[PDB]
């Protein structure tokens, strides 16, 4: 039967976690955005010749909803840690998320990908691609992509990469 | 802080804050969805369990209905106490006129309508000729697997596991395994003019469902006597439909203006008379009042 994958999208407010998830799942991108408490999406995809059922949790970017946060990390199989290349503060915030996940899983062997979103807004770039790479490397050569929900750059790849990691 | 999950038929949900606790209304909850002011008018909140799915009104307070479900069940059904907790769903408003739906172009509305229609198809609630079911299956293939590739799909692809995702469960073991070649050919031709963009494909699926007579129906439960037969009573913008509960077979389909209804003694049954063939039947159900109220409203909007 078709295997199911519990994916979790984490990161600070406004980085594009919802935009990335909705672009991936529904193929929609609009400038308009609605704030998120907790949304779950489902999508069937093919990864490495195999049909996969993805369940993607789109989270609040805030320390609110602690019960949810602890539960995300307990149940999540793979985690996308998203920041915006236009906002230094969102890049800075990802370190504690990373440490929390490893603490809950009690292993550094967790499917994870570091995502630098909004890569289409080059004129407002604050976080250098080399810095994103530098962080990923610091994180035991964790996977790393720059993405754009708007232009559909690396959107699918984010979820596909997590699935491949889970399959290992 | 309090919130609620609002599900859709595919298992997805969106959490919405309850700013007034259990006193929060359907209207206020609808504001927390991702819909626009325009597209909210296509959908509303339903409360659903295995034995009963009810459309809620804008002034209703969905959490109290959840709270009161045992009492609601005793009132509307013949059932003994049940163990299931209902959930809240976003679903097509039963009152949405087909003429209005046929013009929707909003991608989010289309996908939501699409997913619900797909759900009804697989569940067996859409009766249609084989040709029609085959067209629908082929579109589902295009939507999920992308373009037909002979290498991938010609042989050893459409097995029992993935047929169950493209044809009604009521056809799955009977005659679906003889449509496999017909399904693949329609899928192929779809790939080889027609926009392959996701939302266009989803609309095409919908266009094929729009002419199915039970499309968009609210379903109630009841019984008729020939032996007592448990039935689904479907009411939609086209008319009244009766399904055998067990097999989903379409027993009766009547268009507005071709039949009359009468609510019985108390809300325990309703009678239907044909204007044309002078035949008639009684449906026993404690939802008789709800059915008649809805027949009236939907007939009334034309
Ligand atoms: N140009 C561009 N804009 C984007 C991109 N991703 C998101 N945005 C925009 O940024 C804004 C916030 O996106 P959103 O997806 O709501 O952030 P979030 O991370 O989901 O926000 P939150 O719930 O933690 S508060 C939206 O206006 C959205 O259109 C992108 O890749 N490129
Ligand atoms: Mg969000």
């Amino acid at each position: 039967s078709m295997r199911e994958y519990k994916l979790v999208v984490l990161g600070s407010v406004g980085v594009g976690k919802s935009a990335l998830t909705v672009q991936f799942v529904q193929g929609i991108f609009v400038e308009k955005y609605d704030p998120t408490i907790e949304d779950s999406y489902r999508k069937q995809v093919e990864v490495d010749a195999q049909q996969c059922m993805l369940e993607i949790l789109d989270t609040a970017g805030t320390e609110q909803f602690t019960a949810m946060r602890d539960l995300y990390m307990k149940n999540g199989q793979g985690f996308a840690l998203v920041y915006s290349i236009t906002a230094q503060s969102t890049f800075n915030d990802l370190q504690d998320l990373r440490e929390q996940i490893l603490r809950v899983k009690d292993t550094d062997d967790v499917p994870m990908i570091l995502v630098g979103n909004k890569c289409d807004l080059e004129d407002e770039r604050v976080v250098g691609k080399e810095q994103g790479q530098n962080l990923a490397r610091q994180w035991n050569n964790c996977a790393f992509l720059e993405s754009s929900a708007k232009s559909k750059i690396n959107v699918n790849e984010i979820f596909y990469d997590l699935v491949r990691q889970i399959n290992r | 802080f309090e919130k609620v999950r609002i599900y859709r038929m595919d298992g997805s949900y969106r959490s919405v804050e309850l700013k007034h606790g259990n006193n929060t209304t359907v209207q206020q909850i609808m504001e927390g969805m991702r819909l626009s002011q325009e597209t909210q008018q296509y959908f509303t909140i339903w409360i659903c369990s295995e034995n009963l799915s009810l459309q809620l009104k804008p002034y209703h307070k969905p959490l109290q209905h959840v709270r009161d479900w045992p009492e609601i069940l005793a009132e509307l059904t013949n059932l003994d106490p049940q163990r299931e907790t209902p959930q809240l769903f976003l679903r097509r408003d039963v009152r949405l006129p087909l003429e209005v739906e046929k013009q929707i172009e909003d991608p989010l509305a289309i996908l939501i309508l699409f997913d619900e229609a797909r759900y009804n198809l697989l569940k067996g609630f859409y009766t249609a000729p084989d040709a029609k079911l085959i067209t629908l299956a082929s579109l589902l293939l295009q939507i999920v697997y992308g373009n037909y590739e002979s290498k991938k799909h010609k042989q050893g692809f459409l097995n029992e596991e993935n047929l169950k995702s493209i044809v009604p469960v009521t056809k799955l073991k009977s005659k679906a395994p003889h449509w496999t070649n017909r399904i693949l050919h329609e899928y192929k031709n779809l790939s080889t003019g027609v926009s392959k963009e996701m939302h266009h494909l989803q609309r095409m699926f919908l266009q094929n469902c729009w002419e199915i007579p039970t499309y968009g129906a609210a379903f109630f439960t009841g019984q008729i006597f020939t032996k007592v037969i448990p039935v689904y009573v479907g009411v939609n913008i086209k008319g009244l439909h009766l399904l055998n509960m067990e097999t989903k077979a379409l027993l009766i389909s009547l268009k507005y203006g071709c039949f009359m209804w009468q609510l019985g003694d108390t809300d325990t049954c309703f009678q239907i008379h044909s204007m044309e063939n002078k035949m008639s039947f009684i449906v026993h159900t404690k939802q008789a009042g709800l059915v008649v109220k809805l027949l009236m409203k939907l007939n009334g909007q034309l």
